[PDB]
C-alpha cells in the first residue's frame, strides 16, 4: 500500500544486524583485531608518522605498488565527469550470463576512489607482521579521499552555489554514507559488482587476511578452516570490519566537517557512526536508483513543459510548437521506459526474495549468479517476524513489494507530479 | 532466452524452496517447470514470470524451466542439494572387559548422512583422534585397531560424524555416538 501509517524500521533492523555482528565477533577475535592507522608501516617506512589524528593522513601513507603518480586513490576514476551528472545511466555486472544480474551499480560506485587498494603491494603490508594496522591505513585513505571527491564532484557535476540547498546537502551526506557502506561490503566480500579490478582487488585481500589469521594466532585460533568459506575468510573479514568501523567513519568525518548541515541525514557528520553498512547492498542501491531516478524525472519534466507550455495554456495542431512538443513528449517517454526497464528487474527480484523467506525454513542456503541470496533472505526473515508478516497471503506490511519499501524508508521527494512507483498537450 | 533464480540451492529435507522461471519474450506461449516434486503455483501479475513453491523436497532434484519464446523453446535448469544429519551412528558391539595386551578392533556404523561428499567420520578416545576418513557406503563402515593398555582403564571411546556446510554458507553439524569404556584387567 502507498489507511493507517506504518512505522519506519530500517534503522531497527540494521541495529539487530549490528547486535548480531558484535556478539559473534566478540565470541572470536574482535579485541585482537582492533587497529589504528598509526600502528602500521607504509612504503617500508619505519620513520615516525603523525597518524594519531587520522585527518593528517596523506597519499604517501599507502602501500600502493605504484605511487609514482600524484593521484593516490582516485587514479583513473571518472575521466568523463559522469559520476554525479544528474540522470546518468546505470550499468550491469559482467559475470557469465548465468542467472543474469539484477544488480544495477550506482554511478558513484563505479567511479569509486579505490586505485590504491586495486594496485596494493601485499608485501609491504605483511612483510612486518603489522598487517592489521597497515591495512586500516589504506582503508581510511580511500575512505577520506573518496569523501573529499564525492563532496567535490557532486558540487561540480551539478553546479551548486555557495549557499548549498539543504536537500542537496542531505543528498551528499547520504551519498557519502552510501560510500561508507559500500566500502564495508568490499572488505567482507559482500560486494555485488564483479569487475576486472574488483577481482584483482579481492585477490590482494584474501592474501592479506591469510597472513592476518596467522598473525594473531600467537596457538588456538577462532577461525579454524575459514579459508574454506564463501566468501573466503568470511568470519574473519566480518569481525575485522566491526572492530574498526568507528574509525573508518572517523576518517570520513575529516571531510564531512565542512558541510554546514548537522541535522537530518547529516546527523552522523559529527555524532556517532552510521548503521548503513548493516543494510544489504542490493537495498542501498535500490534507494539510490530511486534518488537518481527522481532527480532525472524532475529534469526531463521541466524540460518537457518549457516546450509544451504553449500547447495546453494555444499551439495549433501542425505548427513548430507541436513538432517541438512532439519530440519532447517522445524524448521524455524514451528516457522513462529506459529506466523502468531497470526498475522491472529490480521490483521482480525484490519480490522473489521477500516471499522466499516465508516458505523456506531453517538451514536454507543459496548460491548462484550472485553471492548475496543467503544474507538477503535472512534479513527479510528477521524483518518479516518483526513486522509479523510471515503468512503467505498478507499485504498489511508495505514491505511486501519493492515500491512499498521505498515508500517507508526511501527519501525520494523531488519527483514532480508523479510520486508513484505503485499503481495497485502531447497530442496537439 | 530462459533464466532461473536461484541456481544452486542447499535445503534440509522436508522444507520448501521458491524457484522462478522467466523469459526474454514478454508473451511466451507456455511457461512452467518440470519436476516430480509437489509444486503449488503462486499467482502473480507477471506474464513472462512464473513462480512455484516446491514443498517437501526429500532428495536431490534438478528441475528445468521451459518457456515458449517465438525464437524457439528455451530451457534452463536448477540444482537442488539436500542435507541431513545421519540417522544412526553406532559402534560395534564389544564387551566392556578386556585383558591387557590384546589386539582390539573397533567398528563404527554410520547410517545415512547427506551429502556424503562433505561428510567425514572420526574415531576418538576421549578427545584424541585415531582415524579420520570420509563416509562411504550405507551404513558407512570405518574401523581401527587399538592395543589394550591398562593406563586407559575406564577411558571413554566414541566415534563422531562430522558434516560441514561451511563452503556453501551454512554451519557444520556433528553427532557423537555411545561411549564405550573398556575395563582392563590382568
Ligand atoms: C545429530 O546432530 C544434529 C545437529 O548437528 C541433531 O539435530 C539437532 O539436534 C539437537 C539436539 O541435540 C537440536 O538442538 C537441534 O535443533 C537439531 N538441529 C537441527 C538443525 O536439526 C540431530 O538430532 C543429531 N542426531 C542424532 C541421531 O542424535
Ligand atoms: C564438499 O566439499 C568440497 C571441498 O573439499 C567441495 O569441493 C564440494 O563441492 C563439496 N560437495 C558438495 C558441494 O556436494
Ligand atoms: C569418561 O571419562 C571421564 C574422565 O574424566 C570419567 O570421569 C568417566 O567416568 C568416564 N566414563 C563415563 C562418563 O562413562
Amino acid at each position: 500500500p502507498c489507511d493507517t501509517i506504518y512505522p519506519a524500521i530500517a534503522n531497527q533492523m540494521a541495529h539487530q544486524m549490528h547486535e548480531d555482528a558484535q556478539t559473534e565477533a566478540s565470541k572470536r577475535g574482535l579485541a585482537k583485531l582492533r587497529a589504528d592507522a598509526k600502528q602500521g608501516i607504509y612504503k617500508k617506512n619505519r620513520k615516525p608518522q603523525e597518524l594519531s589524528n587520522i585527518c593528517n593522513i596523506t597519499l604517501q601513507h599507502s602501500n600502493d605498488s605504484r605511487n609514482g603518480n600524484n593521484g593516490g586513490a582516485c587514479t583513473g576514476k571518472d575521466g568523463n565527469n559522469e559520476r554525479f551528472k544528474i540522470g546518468t545511466e546505470w550499468k550491469i555486472g559482467e559475470k557469465v550470463e548465468t542467472t543474469d544480474t539484477d544488480a544495477y551499480i550506482p554511478p558513484r560506485r563505479q567511479h569509486m576512489c579505490t586505485s590504491n587498494l586495486e594496485n596494493l603491494n601485499v608485501s609491504w603490508v605483511t612483510e612486518d607482521g603489522k598487517a592489521i594496522h597497515s591495512l586500516l591505513g589504506d582503508v581510511q585513505l580511500a575512505a577520506k579521499m573518496d569523501a573529499d571527491e564525492i563532496i567535490k564532484r557532486y558540487k561540480k557535476h551539478n553546479t551548486l552555489t555557495d549557499p548549498i540547498q539543504q536537500k542537496d546537502q542531505e543528498s551528499i551526506c547520504r551519498a557519502v554514507r552510501y560510500s561508507f557502506a559500500d566500502l564495508g561490503d568490499i572488505i567482507r566480500g559482500r560486494d555485488l559488482w564483479e569487475h576486472g579490478d574488483q577481482t584483482k582487488l579481492q585477490g590482494h585481500l584474501q592474501i592479506i587476511f591469510g597472513k592476518i589469521k596467522e598473525e594473531i594466532k600467537k596457538g588456538n585460533d577462532k577461525y579454524k578452516g575459514d579459508e574454506k568459506n564463501n566468501p573466503p575468510y568470511k568470519q574473519l573479514r566480518e569481525d575485522w570490519w566491526e572492530a574498526n568501523r568507528h574509525q573508518v567513519w572517523r576518517a570520513m568525518q575529516c571531510e564531512l566537517k565542512n558541510l554546514k548541515k548537522s541535522n537530518g541525514d547529516c546527523h552522523y557528520n559529527s555524532r556517532g557512526t552510521p548503521l548503513d553498512d548493516y543494510i544489504p547492498q542490493r537495498l542501498r542501491w535500490m534507494v539510490e536508483w530511486a534518488e537518481w531516478f527522481c532527480k532525472m524525472q524532475s529534469q526531463e519534466y521541466d524540460k518537457l513543459m518549457k516546450q509544451c507550455s504553449q500547447c495546453m495554456s494555444d499551439c495549433r495542431k501542425g505548427d513548430v510548437n507541436c513538432t517541438s512538443c512532439e519530440q519532447a513528449c517522445e524524448e521524455y517517454k524514451k528516457k522513462i521506459k529506459k529506466w523502468e526497464k531497470q526498475w522491472n528487474k529490480i521490483k521482480d527480484k525484490y519480490e522473489e526474495l521477500y516471499l522466499q523467506a516465508k516458505i523456506a525454513f531453517a538451514g536454507t542456503s543459496f548460491g548462484g549468479g550472485d553471492r548475496d541470496y543467503q544474507q538477503m533472505v535472512h534479513f527479510f526473515k528477521e524483518l518479516q517476524k518483526v513486522t509479523g508478516d510471515t503468512t503467505l497471503g498478507d499485504t498489511t506490511s508495505p514491505y511486501s513489494t519493492a515500491a512499498g519499501y521505498i515508500h517507508q524508508e526511501g527519501h525520494v521527494d523531488e519527483c514532480t507530479e508523479q510520486t508513484q512507483f505503485c499503481k495497485n498537450a502531447c497530442k496537439c | 532466452q530462459t533464466s532461473v533464480s536461484p541456481s544452486k540451492v542447499i535445503l534440509p529435507r522436508g522444507g520448501s524452496v521458491l524457484v522462478t522461471c522467466s523469459t526474454s519474450c514478454d508473451q511466451p506461449k507456455l511457461l512452467g517447470i518440470e519436476t516430480p516434486l509437489p509444486k503449488k503455483e503462486l499467482l502473480l501479475p507477471g506474464n513472462n514470470r512464473k513462480v512455484y513453491e516446491l514443498s517437501n523436497v526429500q532428495e536431490d532434484s534438478q528441475p528445468m524451466c521451459y518457456s515458449n519464446c517465438p525464437d524457439g523453446q528455451s530451457t534452463a535448469k536448477t540444482f537442488l542439494t539436500v542435507y541431513w544429519t545421519p540417522e544412526r551412528v553406532e559402534l560395534a558391539p564389544l564387551p566392556s572387559w578386556q585383558p591387557v595386551g590384546k589386539n582390539l578392533t573397533l567398528r563404527c556404523q554410520v547410517e545415512g548422512g547427506a551429502p556424503r561428499a562433505n561428510l567425514t567420520v572420526v574415531l576418538l578416545r576421549g578427545e584424541k583422534e585415531l582415524k579420520r576418513e570420509p563416509a562411504v557406503g550405507e551404513p558407512a563402515e570405518v574401523t581401527t585397531t587399538v592395543l589394550v593398555r591398562r593406563d586407559h582403564h575406564g577411558a571413554n571411546f566414541s566415534c563422531r560424524t562430522e558434516l560441514d556446510l561451511r563452503p556453501q554458507g551454512l554451519e557444520l553439524f556433528e553427532n557423537t555416538s555411545a561411549p564405550y569404556q573398556l575395563q582392563t584387567f590382568g
